[PDB]
RNA sequence: CUUAGAAAGCAAACCUAUAACCGUUCACCGCCGCACAGGCGG
């Protein structure tokens, strides 16, 4: 018995995690299309028709309403109508392969990078108060004048411009600076922080100190020595802390979200694309396969058991299904 | 026992329009000089393919096509389908984003719960879609290698070149499942959970399925019933699944409309055009599918009978 | 440099030698010339034809001095470009260049065969192998 | 959530006249008489065109090229790329564009370039979609053929060259104007439309000089451009939005007569040929299929009979 | 700001002639016969080749010289019409006619628009002619003519200049300028950022602007060499007739092509400056 | 219910300026004269 089934614009690629063979999770299945997850080993899926593609569709045709897996498991009935006949199909392929690159849609990141939604709020009164100056101007000392105010030095002159861009543009700059070497003349405001700040400790792998780590424990330094001259409150989140600035570093997006109405920037999605160099090719790109055109299943059985398959179909009244994703395929002949 | 009625709503469209609306993007080719250029943009073709032979052995190079050797009887311009359904539900592109299990509610009363379907973040939610579209392809093939430059500028990163075409008419074809519009499954029995509920909430939801739905036509009178076991018709399975179905004049609201958001479809993108000029509709209760496609002789253009009913 | 540009200027430097020199029977032939300038001269004096100039007594500069004489119509001028124009030698010619008058003018050379000198080694009467 | 009425789109039909080609493609590889292979024959853009003859010979591969005189300017006829059209439309502020920055971007906004032409800053990525669209200005007339020329005394090697050139021409094209593209300016980097980035109190600012332009195309009219922090799409189930600026239908109408007036003096002189446009129909079409002067000429409406749509609201 | 005045001068050219002036080159029509200029002609018949997509050819007897007629390139006229670095600049050839230099992103846009000359009696049967007349309009931009770019801003760079150049420059030009009419005040100035009316940034190129009266009498020269046209080849001749001309300050060119009623055959108004100094 | 289900490659850009298909780039500038008479100089 044959059943030919013609399609048309059906995706043959897959984006997700885990199997369809198995319930699915809680939170669902990992997404694994963004830009990122398909440069890396094996995310990047193409797909044919498989046998499973083969019985989901014989199935659907006779109106089974149980995850493919769970008619093999014979779930929720007494018997799987197919587990004897699916050693007794075969099916060939006839597509037309086309490559197009579909933006597909992204369900849960956000950008940090040059990403933020809404107005920057530059009028917040941690740039507009009277203590705002000589508390962001501790971010404009160069690392020596830094480690001298560490030890009790009230000197902050460095007057720089309050807004939320040049803030995070100082920050980028100074997380760009190289690791420093551990010197005596730098162990004591190693001391002084460490007296100041126990729990943290500033040092990498091999005795490394980052200097963007120690501008901002310098900062929380001017937070606390200031709280007697002025009123920090509008400075600190409550419980004391600095938005998107931690003892050992600074968040971006965090930072940016502090200080811009309206929320995160979403990422919607990505095209569909994977550029690799392989030799000899150059850069050879991958994009989503489209296929077109028809695929005939055969079935070895008994001219009755033909006759009872043909009128299982018309019993259930299925009519234009998808094929594998998003296609349009419908049953177009029927051979006994 | 057989299932009678309406099974599917087909439908042939012939869309007009001018220049590409769906790019594809730069693709490597050569010139008539023989050098490969860098960025010349192909518009979507059907089956096209930038390659032509090998090259010796240890290299593995690929040959690329030249940019003016296209045939648009082979490989015709097309729109995919993920374009046109993004443009028939322009207007809620975003709202899956801002989905979730509280609000959902609202995510299934709307022409994107009930006809584009949906997915739900972190969640285990579905909801497939009952409408079914091919890709638009072009019949004219009025398309030719244009060359682009910019002005004030004469180096080789200021010219740029693409496949562009003029008049166009598309032709497509459709369907709209029964099976799928009918019915809306509240079970995470068979992971076609469109929703996850609470003992009492099926009633509720079907009173706002209701409400909307009525607002497509006021003129009729729809009915959704809540049921805890839905079992399917013709099926030789003894399972059901607590879920919702529309009666028939449900089901006729939302078919008639599709039909109309698919009769004025129109899309403005990459500076060209394109817009749904004639649909063909059949009302198939024949046991073949897409009757519309083969024979067009077959068709009956006005719904003649009762929609198919598949669950009990 | 061609066959075109280095006739040109060998008959301006031979035109300037008999000036200064001022002679009046040395003149000019060329053997190889047919339907265009030889390639060959052949200078006679110190095969039985001879050898002229040709002109027009008609020109763009003689028709704007008429118009400045106040003799010329304004369907005098039509009718003298008519004429001007008209009028088409198939004789060989050359395209002299000048400092003098700083112009680049063409001059035509006739001939009559079977059977004292100008400026160029030219005349009406004196024979010449 | 209602549906949205008005007029949608403003659509036109344009009939120019010119002589010669005014835009063309560039050299291309093909075959002349004797059947040997000429290197530098300029074609201008002719629609539909292939220089291929779709033959090939025994295993080569090679594909024939057509001969440079095989050209039927009634199937693939000359036209003008909406490229060079847009280019000369705004000629004006041609080179405007590449001095934009993150600090004089509000100047490019206030402009006929920022709000009917397009624009991206490749620096920070702010962009705006133009709501005009046109399609080939396509030849009627067809008075083509293959015009052979050469070089003053040069009389050498490649000192003679040809091109498919053409005499007398008449244009004809569509195009429409999307109010809902040109009413809206988007200010918000949350759906990828950021016009440009704004400070808090940056954004009435902007739409000040914005009403400030367009007032200044009519100053019978009273144009307005309001900003709001959240501006929502019609037709969206959660009702998210996004920074921009509306403007009213004094300010849409503006604009929208100045485009048209625009075009009704277009002109274009180059490649040593010229076009106007000596003729424009319009029509303001309240249905939602545009093109409707394409398809029927009838149901044209040649004034503003209704407002113009409103696709977004404040919340 | 907005540009009023003259933008362009068009005019209407009328010749007379006999013969063929402007040839096409070698055609197969089988034999080699060299067919003149005939608008929209083509040699190619209806037929195609088998194994081949080439077509056959025509017959050297089958032209309609009123469908396809014949007319003189704009490329022959302005070889007769100028008929003739620092120097190339300040002519006519360096102002009227354009110029671009190999080797040298130098170019020029030639500020004159020429149609082709159509043959109104189709005398024809070599294939050679007997009376010719001739039609053809023309058109001169002021705004393509009076400003003179010296600057690789935006690769519109007339001349590599170096500074203090410009005003040496300048002062040659205004004195060819001055040759062409001794009665005139022509102007020839310099300044290092001529802005073009209509932009937005005011962003500006170094050139030279002429004033009105070296317009002036650049257009009268140019003109004045159009009317005294006239060709002589051997298979033929043309001599311009007549010469109308009108003086467009309407935004539309080519008023003199569409209503003939609206012209104004002298300058009765300034010509339009496109640019400005700032 | 199959590759679980939903999924824009999007937004912006002059192929642009110069060139007898040809007899050798070139019928040139001026002078005598009423001359659309005939000639002269380079």
């Amino acid at each position: 018995m044959k059943i030919i089934i013609e399609y048309d614009s059906c995706w043959r690629n897959a984006f997700l995690g885990g199997s369809n063979n198995e319930p699915v999770p809680k939170k669902g299945r990992e997404f694994l299309g963004s830009m990122t997850s398909l440069k890396k080993e094996g995310n990047f899926k193409v797909c044919e028709n498989t046998l499973d593609t083969v019985m989901g569709v014989l199935n659907r045709l006779i109106g089974d309403q149980r995850k493919l897996y769970q008619a093999r498991s014979k779930m929720y009935e007494s018997a799987y109508y197919f587990e004897a006949l699916e050693d007794k199909v075969s099916f060939i392929d006839k597509p037309q392969l086309t490559n197009e690159i579909s933006f597909i849609r992204n369900m849960n990141g956000s950008t940090d990078q040059n990403a933020f939604t809404g107005m920057i709020k530059v009028s917040d009164p941690v740039f507009t108060s009277e203590y705002s100056q000589q508390f962001w101007g501790v971010l404009a000392l160069d690392f020596t004048q830094l480690c001298d105010f560490i030890i009790k030095q009230s000197q902050v002159v460095g007057s720089i411009e309050l807004n939320p861009l040049s803030i995070i543009n100082r920050l980028e700059s100074l997380n760009q600076e190289k690791a420093l070497e551990n010197s005596d003349d730098l162990a004591q405001v190693l001391k002084v922080l460490n007296e100041y700040f126990p729990d943290i400790e500033y040092l990498n792998n091999k005795g490394l100190i980052t200097p963007i780590s120690i501008y901002c424990s310098a900062l929380y330094l001017q937070l606390a020595r200031l709280e007697t001259s002025f009123n920090m409150t509008t400075a600190k989140t409550k419980a004391g802390g600095i938005s998107g600035i931690s003892k050992r570093g600074f968040t971006k997006k965090d930072f940016m979200d502090r200080y811009t109405t309206g929320p995160k920037k979403t990422i919607w999605g990505n095209p569909f694309i994977k550029k690799e160099k392989i030799k000899g090719q150059g850069e050879v790109t991958s994009m989503m396969t489209k296929a077109s055109g028809q695929l005939e299943i055969s079935i070895d059985v008994d001219r009755d058991k033909a006759q009872e398959i043909k009128i299982l179909i018309e019993n259930a009244g299925v009519s234009s299904f998808y094929l594998g994703k998003k296609g349009l395929a419908y049953v177009s002949n029927i051979k006994l | 026992q057989k299932v009678t009625g309406i099974k599917s709503v087909d439908f042939k469209i012939k869309a007009l329009g001018h220049g590409v609306v769906n790019w594809n993007g730069p693709t490597t080719l050569t010139g008539d000089d023989g050098k490969t250029v860098d960025n010349h943009t192909l518009p979507k073709l059907r089956g096209y393919t930038n390659l032509t032979g090998k090259v010796k052995d240890e290299t593995g190079y690929k040959y690329k096509k030249q940019a003016t050797d296209i045939n648009f009887k082979e490989t015709p311009l097309y729109i995919s389908q993920n374009c046109i359904r993004h443009h028939l539900f322009r207007e809620q592109a975003f709202d899956l984003h801002y989905a979730s299990d509280k609000n959902l509610k609202n995510v299934l009363a709307s022409i994107t719960g009930l006809i584009r379907g949906y997915v739900v973040p972190s969640s285990q939610c579905k909801r497939t879609s009952p409408l079914l579209l091919e890709d638009f392809v072009d019949q004219l093939g009025n398309g030719n290698f244009e060359q682009y430059g910019q002005a004030g500028a004469r180096d080789s990163t200021s010219f740029f070149s693409k496949t562009t075409f003029g008049d166009t008419e598309y032709i497509s074809y459709g369907s709209i499942s029964i099976e799928q519009l009918q019915f809306i499954s509240l079970d995470k029995k068979f992971d076609r959970a469109a929703m996850v509920i609470k003992e009492g909430e099926g009633e509720v939801i079907a009173a706002e399925l209701q409400n909307y739905i009525q607002s497509l036509n006021p003129s009729l009178n729809p009915q959704a019933i809540f049921h805890s076991n839905y079992v399917r018709r013709g099926t030789i399975f003894e399972e059901g699944e607590c879920g919702i179905l529309l009666n028939d004049d449900a089901v006729k609201a939302l078919v008639a409309e599709t039909l109309e958001r698919l009769a004025n479809l129109s899309i403005r993108q990459a500076k060209g055009y394109m817009y749904v000029d004639d649909i063909t509709v059949d009302y198939n209760d024949s046991h073949k599918m897409m009757r519309i496609k083969r024979d067009e002789s077959e068709i009956i253009n006005e719904q003649h009978a009762p929609f198919a009913q598949y669950f009990y | 440099m061609r066959e075109a540009e280095l006739s040109s200027k060998v008959f301006t430097k031979f035109h300037k030698a008999l000036v200064t020199l001022n002679s009046h029977k040395i003149g000019i032939s060329f053997p190889q010339m047919k339907l265009s300038l030889g390639q060959l001269f052949r200078i006679h004096g110190d095969q039985y034809r001879i050898v002229s100039v040709k002109r027009s007594n008609l020109s763009k500069a003689k028709l704007k001095r008429l118009i400045a004489r106040g003799s010329i119509d304004k369907d005098g001028e039509k009718r003298y470009k008519v004429k001007m124009l008209g009028q088409g030698f198939d004789n060989p010619y050359l395209d002299l260049f000048s400092s003098s008058t700083g112009q680049v003018y063409r001059k035509f050379f006739e001939f009559s065969d079977i059977q004292e000198f100008d400026s160029y080694g030219l005349s009406k009467t004196a024979t010449v192998p």
